[PDB]
C-alpha cells in the first residue's frame, strides 16, 4: 500500500570505534536511500522479515508492548517473544505457539500473547524502550543486533528529513533461524523497511555522531 | 666509531651523518582487565553421561567467566588437541568475546574429519568446518561410559543426503533421504533408506570405531568488549611513561594521558584519520585514556672530518633534549634547536657561514684550541645601496674575472647480465 | 620501525632482507639534500643583504605593496602575507614517519627576498653582475625602456602616467591574487601529493596482505615462532613492497620538483637581475623587470611588462629616391598620414621630419622595390 | 580486470592487498592529464586564431 | 578454495610486480616526454614568435 | 628437488626485487644526468661558439 519515499534514514554506527572529523567508509547492512517503507497503519500477521529490518515505531503513546520473531511459531520451531513492558523489559526465547497480541484495551486485562512453552533456551533484563523510536534490528553472526534513537519532531505525514545516528543498545548471542517477525500494537501508524547491502561514508562530526552519510549506489553524483 | 661503522670506512669526510635510531625504552607493564572470577563449566561439557548424537551436536556457549585452559593441558590425556590459527601455550591470555563448545561423539577413523576443509561422510553433511577456524578440537577415547554391550544406537550419521551443509549448521529433519527414482511418499524402500541407520557399538570393536568424545571449541578473535578474560592479574595504571600495556586485548607501548575528547557511552577505542589506536577506554575504573607514541628520533652524528679532529657532536632528531637517559659517554653544552637537542656544541652568538648544516636556521661548524660550534648561518654581508636621486655611480675600471663551472656528461656504461 | 615495529621477532627477520631499508634511507635523505640545494639555489643567488630604503617617493612609482612592512610582527609584504594564508594545509609522527625542517626558515627566505628587492630598486640590475651602482629609478625606467626599442623620451615626457599604470597594474594584482580561487594551484598540488602519497602509505599498514591479522603484536602473540614466521614474512613482503613503492614515487616527484626549481632559479638569475630579450619567456609582452614574493614551498614573480595598445595604421614605403638616390631609415619606419611622409620609431608613433640625419643612402632608386 | 580476469574469488583475494594498484590507476591518469596539458602548452601559445 | 588460494597468491603477486613495473617505466618515459615538450614549447615561444 | 624448488624460487624473488631496484635508481639517475648534459650542450652552444 502506501509507500512513500524515505528519506536520510537507517545509518547507524557500524562498530564501537570512536572516530573524530573522519570520512572512513564501512561496508556493512544499511537501509538504501530514498526506498520505498511499507506503511502498515492491523497488518501484523504477514510483515517478511528479511535479513535485517528496519522499524519506524512513529508518534504513538508507547502501545507497543514488544515484538514476536519466527516464522513457523506454533511452539515447533524457537521464536523471540521480546516483550518490552512498562518495566524491566522481558526479553524471551523459546518455542512458542503464537495466536495474536496482548491487546490491552485501547488496559491490565490479560498479558496472554503466546500458549505454550518448550526449552526456552535464553532470558534477558533491561531497561531498553523508554517520539519516532526507530530500530535496526538485524541478526548475523549469531547476534541479534538492535539500535534506537529517539526524536519526537511531532510533523505531519511522516519522517520529514532529520538526519539521526542510531546507537546501538544490546545484541543477543543465539543462533535462531528468523524470516518473519510480528507488530504488537485504533488505528495505528507504522513502517517497516528491509537492509540490504551497501557501503556508506558516514561523516563525523569533533565528537564522534554520524552528522551527515551517502550511499555509494543510489546515482554517479 | 659509530659513524665510522656506518660509512664503513676509517676515513670520514666533513659532513652531517646519520648512525641510529634513538628511541626510548618502556619501563613498566600495565596488565588492566575488568572484574571477572566466575569459572566457566569447561569440565561440566567434558563430564557428560552422553555427549550429544553426531547431528544433535550442542553447541553451548561460554561468556562472561574466567578461563584457564592451563588445566586442559596438563591435567588431561586427549589423543587430539590441535590448535588451529591459535597457539595451546599463548592460549591463556586472549580475552575472546565468543567461545562455542561444539559437543558430540564419533568414531577412532573420523575422528581426523574434524578439520577445516576435510571431506568424508561425517565431514560432508554431518558437521561442516569452516576455512576460517581461530578455535581448537578436543578428543579423547572414551571406552568406559558411552560403551553398551547393546551398542548405544541413539548416536546416528547422516550419509543419504545431497548436498554438503554450510558451516556451523545444526541439521534436525529425520525425514527420508530421496536418493533417485523413490516416490519418497513415506515409502523407505527401492533407493530411499532412513538417513539415520546405526551405530554398530559393540565394546570389543577396534580402536577405529572406539567412542571418541569430540569437544570442539570455536572462539571469535579480540575485535568486540571481551567477555571471556584469560587468568591474569590486573596491575594499577600508570601516567605519562612510555610502557606497554595489555588493554583487554589491545597490546602496543606509549605514554597514554588523561583523554580530553569524550567517548559515547557504547564505544571502547578511537582511531584518528589513519585508522591509527588514538584513545582507549579503562575495563577497570571507567576512564578514557589518550594513548600517544613515546619519543624517538634518528641521531645523527657531526663530524669535522676524521682529518681535522676526532672531536664530534651529536643532535638527536626530535627529542625535546631531557630524554636522554643513555652513546651519550660525555655531555654538557646541551642547546635545544628548533631541529632537535645539540649535545657537545658551544653555542655561540655570531652568526658566520654555514658549513654543516643542520636544519631551522642553526649550522654548526669547527671554528677555534678548537671545538664544535653552532650558531644562527648569515645570509650575507651588510653592503648599503645608498639610494639617491639626481645621484648616478659610474665605473672605472674593470677586472676580467675568471671562474670555473663544473657538469657532469655521462655516467659508466654499466650492463648486467640477469641469468 | 615501520615494517617491524619494537618487534625482535620481526627485526630478526627482516635481517635476512639485505641492505633494503639502508638503501631506502639513503635514498630519502639524498631527497632531502636536494630539497636544500634547491631552495638555495633558487633564493641564495646574491649573497650580500641590501638595507630596504626607507623612502618611497620613487618619483611617483610605489613599491607598497612588494616591499616588507615592519608594522606586522613577521616581516613580510602583503602579497607575501595573502601568499602565506592562502596556501593552507596533519602532522602524521607516529610510526616512523619523521618530517626534517627545512634549512632556510621562511624568515630568512623573506629576508633573501627582501634583499633582491632592494638590490632591484637602488641598483637596477648591476648588482647581479658586480657591485651595485646606485641610479635614480626614472633613469633606470628609461634604460630598461631603451632595451625593448622606444627611446628614453618616451618614458619621461610619461613619466606620471607610467607611474599610475604601474600603480594601478601592482593594486590589481592582489585583488586577483585573493578573489580567484584557484590562484596558487602548483604549491598546492605539491602539498596535496606529498599528502596523499604519506597517507596512502600509513593507510598500507592496515591490510592483511594475506596473513592471519594485520597486526604484527597480535600475530606474534596468537601463534607459536615457527608457524608464526610464515605470517610475519607475508606481513614483511607486503610493507617491504609497499615502502619501495613509497621511495619510488618520492624520488620521481623529487626529480620533477629539482626540474621546476632549477626553472625557477633560471628566471629569478635572468629576469629579476636584468631584462631578458626571449619573447613570452618572461611575461606576456615586452619585458621591463620582475618581483620575486616569497610563497610557502616555491617563488611566486611578478612580471612587469610593456605591452602595446590603440595603433593607427598608415602606408608604409620601404625607402625614400630623393636625388636618385635611395635613402633608408636609420632606426625607424617610413609612414605617412596621407600627404606628408615621416619616419618614426617601430614600436610607438613619434613622426620625424626625415633629414639626413636619420636616413642613409645606399646607391641609386632603380633597384629597390616599392620606393616612393 | 588485468591482475585477476572477472573472477570474484580472484578480486577478493587481490582486496587484502590494500590500496596497492588504486595509486597505479591514479598515476596512469595523471600521466594522461599530463599529456593532455602538454600538448595544450605546446601548441595553444596564442588564442587569437 | 582452501588449496587454490595458494595459487592465486602467487599469480597476483606476479602479476602485481609486472604492473608495478610497467607502470614505473610509464612514469619515467613521460617524465622524459614532458621535458621534451617544454623544450619544444620553449623553442614555440621563442623562435617562431 | 621437491624443496630445493622451493628454496630456489625463494632466492630467486629476491634477486629479481634487488635487480629490478638497481634498474630503477639507474634510469632516475640517468634521467638526471641526461638533463645536465642537455644543459652542458646548451652551455656550450651558447657560451663558447
Ligand atoms: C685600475 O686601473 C689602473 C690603471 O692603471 C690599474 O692600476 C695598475 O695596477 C697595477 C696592479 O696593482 C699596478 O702595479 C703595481 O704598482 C705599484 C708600483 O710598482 C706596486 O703596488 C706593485 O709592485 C705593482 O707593480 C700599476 O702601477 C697600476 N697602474 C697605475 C698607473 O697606477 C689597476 O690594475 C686597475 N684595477 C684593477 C682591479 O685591475
Ligand atoms: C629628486 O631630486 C630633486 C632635485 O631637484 C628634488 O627636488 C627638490 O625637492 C625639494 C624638496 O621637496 C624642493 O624644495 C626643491 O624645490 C626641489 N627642486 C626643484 C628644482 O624643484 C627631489 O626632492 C628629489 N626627490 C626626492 C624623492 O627627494
Ligand atoms: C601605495 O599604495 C598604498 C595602497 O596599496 C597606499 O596606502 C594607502 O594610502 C592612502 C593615502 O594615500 C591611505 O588612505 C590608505 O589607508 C593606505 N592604505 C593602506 C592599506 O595602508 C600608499 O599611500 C601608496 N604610497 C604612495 C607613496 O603613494
Ligand atoms: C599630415 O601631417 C602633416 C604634418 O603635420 C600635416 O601638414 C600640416 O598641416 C597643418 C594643418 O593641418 C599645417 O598648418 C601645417 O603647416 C602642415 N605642416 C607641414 C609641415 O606642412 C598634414 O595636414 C597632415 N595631413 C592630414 C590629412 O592629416
Ligand atoms: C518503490 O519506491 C518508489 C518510489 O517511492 C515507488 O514509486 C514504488 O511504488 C515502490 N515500490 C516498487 C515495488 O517499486
Ligand atoms: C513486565 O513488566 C512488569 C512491569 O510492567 C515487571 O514487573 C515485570 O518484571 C516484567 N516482566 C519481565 C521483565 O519479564
Ligand atoms: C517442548 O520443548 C521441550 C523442551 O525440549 C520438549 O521436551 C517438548 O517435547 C516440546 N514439545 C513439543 C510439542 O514439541
Ligand atoms: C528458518 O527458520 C525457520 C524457523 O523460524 C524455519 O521455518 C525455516 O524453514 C528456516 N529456513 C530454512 C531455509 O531452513
Ligand atoms: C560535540 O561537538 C560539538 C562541536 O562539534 C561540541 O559543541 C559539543 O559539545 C560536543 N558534544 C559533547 C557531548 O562533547
Ligand atoms: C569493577 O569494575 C569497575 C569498572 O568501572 C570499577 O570501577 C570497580 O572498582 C571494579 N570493582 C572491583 C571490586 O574491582
Ligand atoms: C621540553 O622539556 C622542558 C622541560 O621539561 C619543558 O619545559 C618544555 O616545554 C618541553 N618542550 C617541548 C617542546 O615539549
Ligand atoms: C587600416 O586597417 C583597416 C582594418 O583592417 C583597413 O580597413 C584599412 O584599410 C587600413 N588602413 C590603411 C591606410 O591601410
Amino acid at each position: 500500500p502506501a509507500y512513500t519515499n524515505s528519506f536520510t534514514r537507517g545509518v547507524y554506527y557500524p562498530d564501537k570505534v570512536f572516530r573524530s572529523s573522519v570520512l572512513h567508509s564501512t561496508q556493512d547492512l544499511f537501509l538504501p536511500f530514498f526506498s520505498n517503507v511499507t506503511w502498515f497503519h492491523f497488518d501484523n500477521p504477514v510483515l517478511p522479515f528479511n535479513d535485517g529490518v528496519y522499524f519506524a515505531s512513529t508518534e504513538k503513546s508507547n502501545i507497543i508492548r514488544g515484538w514476536i520473531f519466527g516464522t513457523t511459531l506454533d511452539s515447533k520451531t524457537q521464536s523471540l517473544l521480546i516483550v518490552n513492558n512498562a518495566t524491566n523489559v522481558v526479553i524471551k526465547v523459546c518455542e512458542f505457539q503464537f495466536c495474536n497480541d496482548p491487546f490491552l484495551g485501547v488496559m491490565e486485562s490479560e498479558f496472554r500473547v503466546y500458549s505454550s512453552a518448550n526449552n526456552c533456551t535464553f532470558e534477558y533484563v533491561s531497561q531498553p524502550f523508554l517520539n519516532l523510536r526507530e530500530f535496526v534490528f538485524k541478526n548475523i553472526d549469531g547476534y541479534f543486533k538492535i539500535y534506537s534513537k529517539h526524536t519526537p519532531i511531532n510533523l505531519v505525514r511522516d519522517l520529514p528529513q532529520g538526519f539521526s545516528a542510531l546507537e546501538p543498545l544490546v545484541d543477543l548471542p543465539i543462533g535462531i533461524n528468523i524470516t518473519r517477525f510480528q507488530t504488537l500494537l485504533g488505528a495505528a501508524a507504522y513502517y517497516v523497511g528491509y537492509l540490504q547491502p551497501r557501503t556508506f561514508l558516514l561523516k563525523y562530526n569533533e565528537n564522534g555522531t554520524i552528522t551527515d552519510a551517502v550511499d555509494c549506489a543510489l546515482d554517479p553524483l | 666509531s659509530e659513524t665510522k661503522c656506518t660509512l664503513k670506512s676509517f676515513t670520514v669526510e666533513k659532513g652531517i651523518y646519520q648512525t641510529s635510531n634513538f628511541r626510548v625504552q618502556p619501563t613498566e607493564s600495565i596488565v588492566r582487565f575488568p572484574n571477572i572470577t566466575n569459572l566457566c563449566p569447561f569440565g561440566e561439557v567434558f563430564n557428560a553421561t552422553r555427549f550429544a548424537s553426531v547431528y544433535a551436536w550442542n553447541r553451548k556457549r561460554i561468556s562472561n567467566c574466567v578461563a584457564d585452559y592451563s588445566v586442559l593441558y596438563n591435567s588431561a590425556s586427549f589423543s587430539t588437541f590441535k590448535c588451529y590459527g591459535v597457539s595451546p601455550t599463548k592460549l591463556n591470555d586472549l580475552c575472546f568475546t565468543n567461545v562455542y563448545a561444539d559437543s558430540f561423539v564419533i568414531r577412532g577413523d573420523e575422528v581426523r574429519q574434524i578439520a577445516p576443509g576435510q571431506t568424508g561422510k561425517i565431514a560432508d553433511y554431518n558437521y561442516k568446518l569452516p576455512d576460517d577456524f581461530t578455535g581448537c578440537v578436543i578428543a579423547w577415547n572414551s571406552n568406559n561410559l558411552d560403551s553398551k554391550v547393546g551398542g548405544n544406537y541413539n548416536y546416528l550419521y547422516r550419509l543419504f543426503r545431497k548436498s554438503n551443509l554450510k558451516p556451523f549448521e545444526r541439521d534436525i529433519s529425520t525425514e527420508i533421504y530421496q536418493a533417485g527414482s523413490t516416490p519418497c511418499n513415506g515409502v523407505e524402500g527401492f533407493n530411499c533408506y532412513f538417513p539415520l541407520q546405526s551405530y554398530g557399538f559393540q565394546p570389543t570393536n577396534g580402536v577405529g570405531y572406539q567412542p571418541y568424545r569430540v569437544v570442539v571449541l570455536s572462539f571469535e578473535l579480540l575485535h568486540a568488549p571481551a567477555t571471556v578474560c584469560g587468568p591474569k592479574k590486573s596491575t594499577n595504571l600508570v601516567k605519562n611513561k612510555c610502557v606497554n600495556f595489555n588493554f583487554n586485548g589491545l597490546t602496543g607501548t606509549g605514554v597514554l594521558t588523561e583523554s580530553n575528547k569524550k567517548f559515547l557511552p557504547f564505544q571502547q577505542f578511537g582511531r584518528d584519520i589513519a585508522d591509527t589506536t588514538d584513545a582507549v577506554r579503562d575495563p577497570q575504573t571507567l576512564e578514557i585514556l589518550d594513548i600517544t607514541p613515546c619519543s624517538f628520533g634518528g641521531v645523527s652524528v657531526i663530524t669535522p672530518g676524521t682529518n681535522t679532529s676526532n672531536q664530534v657532536a651529536v643532535l638527536y632528531q626530535d627529542v625535546n633534549c631531557t630524554e636522554v637517559p643513555v652513546v651519550y659517554s660525555t655531555g654538557s653544552n646541551v642547546f635545544q634547536t628548533r631541529a632537535g637537542c645539540l649535545i657537545g656544541a658551544e653555542h655561540v652568538n655570531n652568526s658566520y657561514e654555514c658549513d654543516i648544516p643542520i636544519g631551522a636556521g642553526i649550522c654548526a661548524s669547527y671554528q677555534t684550541s678548537q671545538s664544535i660550534i653552532a650558531y644562527t648561518m648569515s645570509l650575507g654581508a651588510e653592503n648599503s645601496c645608498a639610494y639617491s636621486n639626481n645621484s648616478i655611480a659610474i665605473p672605472t675600471n674593470f677586472t676580467i674575472s675568471v671562474t670555473t663551472e663544473i657538469l657532469p656528461v655521462s655516467m659508466t656504461k654499466t650492463s648486467v647480465d640477469c641469468t | 620501525m615501520y615494517i617491524c615495529g619494537d618487534s625482535t621477532e620481526c627485526s630478526n627477520l627482516l635481517l635476512q632482507y639485505g641492505s633494503f631499508c639502508t638503501q631506502l634511507n639513503r635514498a630519502l635523505t639524498g631527497i632531502a639534500v636536494e630539497q636544500d640545494k634547491n631552495t638555495q639555489e633558487v633564493f641564495a643567488q646574491v649573497k650580500q643583504i641590501y638595507k630596504t630604503p626607507p623612502i618611497k617617493d620613487f618619483g611617483g612609482f610605489n613599491f607598497s605593496q612588494i616591499l616588507p612592512d615592519p608594522s606586522k610582527p613577521s616581516k613580510r609584504s602583503p602579497i607575501e602575507d595573502l601568499l602565506f594564508n592562502k596556501v593552507t594545509l596533519c602532522a602524521q609522527k607516529f610510526n616512523g614517519l619523521t618530517v626534517l625542517p627545512p634549512l632556510l626558515t621562511d624568515e630568512m627566505i623573506a629576508q633573501y627576498t627582501s634583499a633582491l628587492l632592494a638590490g632591484t630598486i637602488c641598483s637596477g640590475w648591476t648588482f647581479g653582475a658586480g657591485p651595485a651602482l646606485q641610479i635614480p629609478f626614472p633613469m633606470q625606467m628609461a634604460y630598461r625602456f631603451n632595451g625593448i626599442g622606444v627611446t628614453q623620451n618616451v618614458l619621461y615626457e610619461n613619466q606620471k602616467l607610467i607611474a599610475n599604470q604601474f600603480n594601478s597594474a601592482i593594486g590589481k594584482i592582489q585583488d586577483s591574487l585573493s578573489s580567484t580561487p584557484s590562484a596558487l594551484g602548483k604549491l598546492q598540488d605539491v602539498v596535496n601529493q606529498n599528502a596523499q602519497a604519506l597517507n596512502t602509505l600509513v593507510k598500507q599498514l592496515s591490510s592483511n596482505f594475506g596473513a592471519i591479522s594485520s597486526v604484527l603484536n597480535d600475530i606474534l602473540s596468537r601463534l607459536d615462532p615457527p608457524e608464526a614466521e610464515v605470517q610475519i614474512d607475508r606481513l614483511i613482503t607486503g610493507r617491504l613492497q609497499s615502502l619501495q613503492t613509497y621511495v619510488t614515487q618520492q624520488l620521481i616527484r623529487a626529480a620533477e620538483i629539482r626540474a621546476s626549481a632549477n626553472l625557477a632559479a633560471t628566471k629569478m638569475s635572468e629576469c629579476v637581475l636584468g631584462q631578458s630579450k626571449r619573447v613570452d619567456f618572461c611575461g606576456k609582452g615586452y619585458h621591463l623587470m620582475s618581483f620575486p614574493q616569497s610563497a610557502p614551498h616555491g617563488v611566486v614573480f611578478l612580471h612587469v611588462t610593456y605591452v602595446p595598445a590603440q595603433e593607427k595604421n598608415f602606408t608604409t614605403a620601404p625607402a625614400i629616391c630623393h636625388d636618385g638616390k635611395a635613402h633608408f631609415p636609420r632606426e625607424g619606419v617610413f609612414v605617412s598620414n596621407g600627404t606628408h611622409w615621416f619616419v618614426t620609431q617601430r614600436n610607438f608613433y613619434e613622426p620625424q621630419i626625415i633629414t639626413t640625419d636619420n636616413t642613409f643612402v645606399s646607391g641609386n632608386c632603380d633597384v629597390v622595390i616599392g620606393i616612393v
